[PDB]
């Protein structure tokens, strides 16, 4: 019964940056993947970036590769998403999911926080 | 392939898989083997085998941290060929690294210390929990030997030397075991030499 | 500036044993000292147990060694006192107390939690 | 006893280094302790055992949980059950970064050289985002053929016209840190890196 609280979203200019945050009710050491999901208008949900909440060790879409960072602060059980070279494709509702059992990051879910690119 | 790979894990980040092909085989050129953690975007590493006999490979899987929900898929190939479809759960498949630094101390007449190593950092789960087994014998009559489990979580070991015999000399060894699930035992360690006098 | 409210007192069998908690207004995280201190009756104040938020280094009265220890939860923005193998001489009002610029731990304080031992 | 008073620097993470001067030969590592304590709330004091660095001196690496700005420690030379010296010590008033490491040359591009290297603090850490690195390279018997670059793009890497360096010579590479804090001093080299220059 993990819940999840994104903020930090906002209006951006194309090239411009933004970081997003969210905090955990529990320890995020003890959950197995932690992610961040989108949804563009019109289209369905995609993964962005995922994380192994231990080691650090992080994973990402190609199509944000080279300027999105995922990253975790376990002292603080809150992950981040250092969003670089915003597109105005990157536009969407971000959302902060995790899993305890799965590295699906299917279980719990935030409330999202919308990053719209013009 | 003969026999089917079978992979054992240190718990850190090393797994070493294990296969005996059919016919003479160069593993480092012809065979790659594909693993890739059942995980959200992950991506599939590879890894070039090493031959350890004339149709037997070995390959030592590099790996973050190891948790027990860990599941890898393993894809052996030859080529444009596939050879081996399977899966891989580290947490199944224990073998803890061997100790270290094995060491005789004979400054005290009635009582022989060995000491050693836990090759593990003390944030590992391992760490706190590896019993040991310290076997020593007689250097030249492996039947005058024996056998010490060593519980305490501390890796050392004392003896009265006058359960040995004397003007003799013997070595000693020490493996490690995790208790744990799904273990087996470690390598040995180097062993060490002493000659045994009181 | 900070404030520090406690809790988790009541009365207590010697030998049992009893958890504390203080909840901080702003980061623990950024205090440089963060500790418990207490009274009894006719007696001044005595520090009991301090600890680094940061690193979470920890130190402890010689009366309270092995039996008292002091840990804090960032995400909560929360202090812990573990207070076990209680005795009638650990009767007394128990403070968390802290400090910005200075190890001396007097700068806030809360307003106490009795702890009485019979 | 004591000729020249300790001093010590700090690598702003988890490590402060002190060195003093005896007279004649001295073991430190048998003969003499390092005594320190954070000035803090219920401190207890540590020690440190030192080790030699040449006849009648000792150094000694002082292990730290962490280094904050305020941070202020007592120093306690003893000898057996003899104090020698009381003194104190502020890390962020002695900053000196760690060397930076794993330097190296890349040949695979015609008219350009490549050199990359590892900044040797953790991501969270101050300095991190704050080192000026200096790059100097030399040919191997002639060190008046030289280079220094200094590099302040917060990034461990640094690009040369290979034009610039002769051909049918080697070259030896090495790289110091410096930290945009107050109070810093220069790191260490790198051990250095060698490479035959021609295209
Ligand atoms: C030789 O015999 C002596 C007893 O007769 C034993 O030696 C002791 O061994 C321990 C562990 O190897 C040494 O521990 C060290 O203690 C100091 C205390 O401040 C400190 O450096 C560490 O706590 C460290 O663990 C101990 O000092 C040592 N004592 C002597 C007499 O040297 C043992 O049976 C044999 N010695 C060795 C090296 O094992
Ligand atoms: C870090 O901690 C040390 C020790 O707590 C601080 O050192 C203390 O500094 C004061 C004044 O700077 C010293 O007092 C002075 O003593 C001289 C004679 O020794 C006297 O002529 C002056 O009028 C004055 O009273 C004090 O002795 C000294 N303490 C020790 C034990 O060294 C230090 O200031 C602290 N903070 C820093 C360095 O920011
Ligand atoms: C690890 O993952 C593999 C592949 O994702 C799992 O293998 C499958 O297991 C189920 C039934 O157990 C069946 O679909 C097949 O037997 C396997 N198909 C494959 C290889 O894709 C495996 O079960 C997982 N291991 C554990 C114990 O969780
Ligand atoms: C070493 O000691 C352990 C006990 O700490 C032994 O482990 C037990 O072995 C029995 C019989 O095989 C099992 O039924 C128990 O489940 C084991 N318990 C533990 C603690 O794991 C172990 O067999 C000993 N090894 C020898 C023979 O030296
Ligand atoms: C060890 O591995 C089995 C799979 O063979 C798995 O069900 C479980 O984790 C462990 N079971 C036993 C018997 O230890
Ligand atoms: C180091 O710098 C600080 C502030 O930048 C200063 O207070 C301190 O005195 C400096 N060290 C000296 C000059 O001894
Ligand atoms: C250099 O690389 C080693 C391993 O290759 C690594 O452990 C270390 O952090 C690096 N050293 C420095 C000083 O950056
Ligand atoms: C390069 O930077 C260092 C320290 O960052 C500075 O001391 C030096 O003066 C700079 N180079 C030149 C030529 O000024």
């Amino acid at each position: 019964e993990v819940q999840l609280q994104e903020s930090g979203g906002g209006l951006v200019q194309p090239g411009g940056s933004l970081r997003l945050s969210c905090a955990a009710s529990g320890s995020t050491s003890y959950r197995y993947c932690m992610a961040w999901f989108r949804q563009a208008p019109g289209k369905g949900l995609e993964a962005v970036a995922s994380i192994r909440p231990r080691s650090g060790r992080a994973y990402y879409a190609d199509s944000v590769k080279g300027r999105f960072t995922i990253s975790r602060d376990n002292s603080k059980n809150t992950l981040y998403l250092q969003m670089n070279s915003l597109r105005a494709e990157d536009t969407a509702m971000y959302y902060c999911a995790a899993s305890d059992n799965d590295g699906n990051c299917q279980d719990y879910w935030g409330k999202g926080t919308l990053v719209t690119v013009s | 392939v003969l026999q089917e790979p079978t992979c054992v894990s240190d718990y850190m980040s090393i797994s070493t898989c294990e296969w005996k092909m059919n016919g003479p085989t160069n593993c480092s050129t012809e065979l790659r083997l594909l693993y890739q953690l059942v995980f959200l975007l992950s991506e599939a590493h590879t890894c070039i085998p090493e031959n350890n006999g004339g149709a037997g490979c070995v390959c030592h899987l590099l790996m973050d941290d190891v948790v027990s929900a860990d599941n890898y898929t393993l894809d052996l190939w030859a080529g444009q060929q596939l050879l081996w479809k399977g899966s891989f759960k580290p947490s199944e498949h224990v073998k803890p690294r061997a100790p270290g630094n094995l060491t005789v101390h004979t400054n005290v007449s009635d009582t022989l210390l060995l000491t050693w190593s836990n090759p593990y950092p003390p944030d590992n789960y391992l760490y706190n929990h590896l019993t040991y087994a310290v076997n020593i014998w007689s250097e030249n009559d492996p039947a005058d030997f024996r056998i010490y489990n060593v519980t305490y979580l501390e890796p050392s070991l004392r003896i009265a030397a006058s359960t040995l015999k004397s003007g003799i000399s013997y070595r000693a060894r020490v493996r490690a075991w995790a208790q744990c699930y799904n273990t087996t035992w470690s390598e040995w360690s180097p062993s060490t030499k002493w000659h045994n006098s009181y």
